[PDB]
Parts: structure tokens; C-alpha cells; sequence
């Protein structure tokens, strides 16, 4: 229960930082 | 709706490009012989987008997932319960493609954990995760309303 609200909130930062740096092409 | 259903079938063979070329990237900088086995298909295409451009990002998260999904011990029995609580905590606030990579990243980072801890022939099982949970948390709908996994081709950095 702990670890998959640390894991699901890893991957939102990751999804969320991502999201920032992308353009279109 | 039609569209979201295309969109979850194309799903598959999206993770499976993403799978491959992630894996020989990082390959390229011990190795899943699972995962290093049509590539002009713009679906594999989209695939191999998907895995360049998170590539910067993605490196600086491995060790929290390594230390994280050591800690959660996925075994056959419990990746489906955990892949989808995972999943779906990921998506409680909302979706954007960041987010949806980062659900192809944690399929490829949960195959590759369990592979190297002794769970052979299991990537076509977190496949099927992914696929069953894009078509049914309506991230697939999200995808068909951004014009489909082709739009996916057009995220750049
Ligand atoms: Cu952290």
C-alpha cells in the first residue's frame, strides 16, 4: 500500500516532468 | 466508441517497440535476451519515439525504481494486483502523454525486474497489463481523442 503510492508518485513526477520538456517536432 | 478500440489494439504492438528499443538503448550505453528479439510499421515507429525521447528523464529515476520495486517483491501471483493499483494511482489526477510514457516505462521496468529475479517468460503477461488497462481506465480513449498512438509521433525533446 505504501510502496505503490511512493511508486505510482514516481511515476507521475517522471510522467509530469516529461510531459514539460516535450514539443511538436 | 470504434476509435478507442483501435487504439487499444494497436496498444500491443506499441510497448512491444517501446520494449525493444529501450532495452538496446540502454544495452548501448546484463542484457533481457526476452526482450532483444514489422520495425517500419508506424506503430513500431511510435514505439521507438516513445523510448528516445524519454531516455534523459528516464535515467535519472533508475535507482528510486530499483530500490522501489525491490522492495515491493512483484511475483507472479501478485503483478496484475499491483501493476493495476499502480497504474491506476498513476492516472487519479489525470492524463497527458508524459504520463501515459511513463506507463509504458514502469511495464518495461516491472519485466525487466521480475526477468532478472528469476520470472522467465513473463513480458508477454505484462503486455497484457498494459494493454488491458489502457482500453479499460480510458486511457486509450484519451489517445483516440489526440488523433490515436500516431500523435505520439509528434512529442519531441
Ligand atoms: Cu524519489
Amino acid at each position: 500500500e505504501d510502496i505503490i503510492r511512493n511508486i505510482a508518485r514516481h511515476l507521475a513526477q517522471m510522467g509530469d516532468s516529461m510531459d514539460r520538456s516535450w514539443g511538436g517536432c | 466508441s470504434a476509435s478507442e478500440e483501435q487504439v487499444a489494439q494497436d496498444t500491443e504492438e506499441v510497448f512491444r517497440s517501446y520494449v525493444f528499443y529501450r532495452h538496446q538503448q540502454e544495452q548501448e550505453a546484463p542484457a533481457d535476451p526476452e526482450m532483444v528479439t514489422q520495425p517500419s510499421s508506424t506503430m513500431g515507429q511510435v514505439g521507438r519515439q516513445l523510448a528516445i525521447i524519454g531516455d534523459d528523464i528516464n535515467r535519472r529515476y533508475d535507482s528510486e525504481f530499483q530500490t522501489m520495486l525491490q522492495h515491493l517483491q512483484p511475483t507472479a501471483e501478485n503483478a496484475y494486483e499491483y501493476f493495476t493499483k499502480i497504474a491506476t494511482s498513476l492516472f487519479e489526477s489525470g492524463i497527458n502523454w508524459g504520463r501515459v510514457v511513463a506507463l509504458l516505462g514502469f511495464g518495461y521496468r516491472l519485466a525487466l525486474h521480475v526477468y532478472q529475479h528469476g520470472l522467465t517468460g513473463f513480458l508477454g503477461q505484462v503486455t497484457r497489463f498494459v494493454v488491458d488497462f489502457m482500453l479499460h481506465h480510458s486511457i486509450a480513449r484519451w489517445i483516440a481523442q489526440r488523433g490515436g498512438w500516431v500523435a505520439a509521433l509528434n512529442l519531441c525533446n
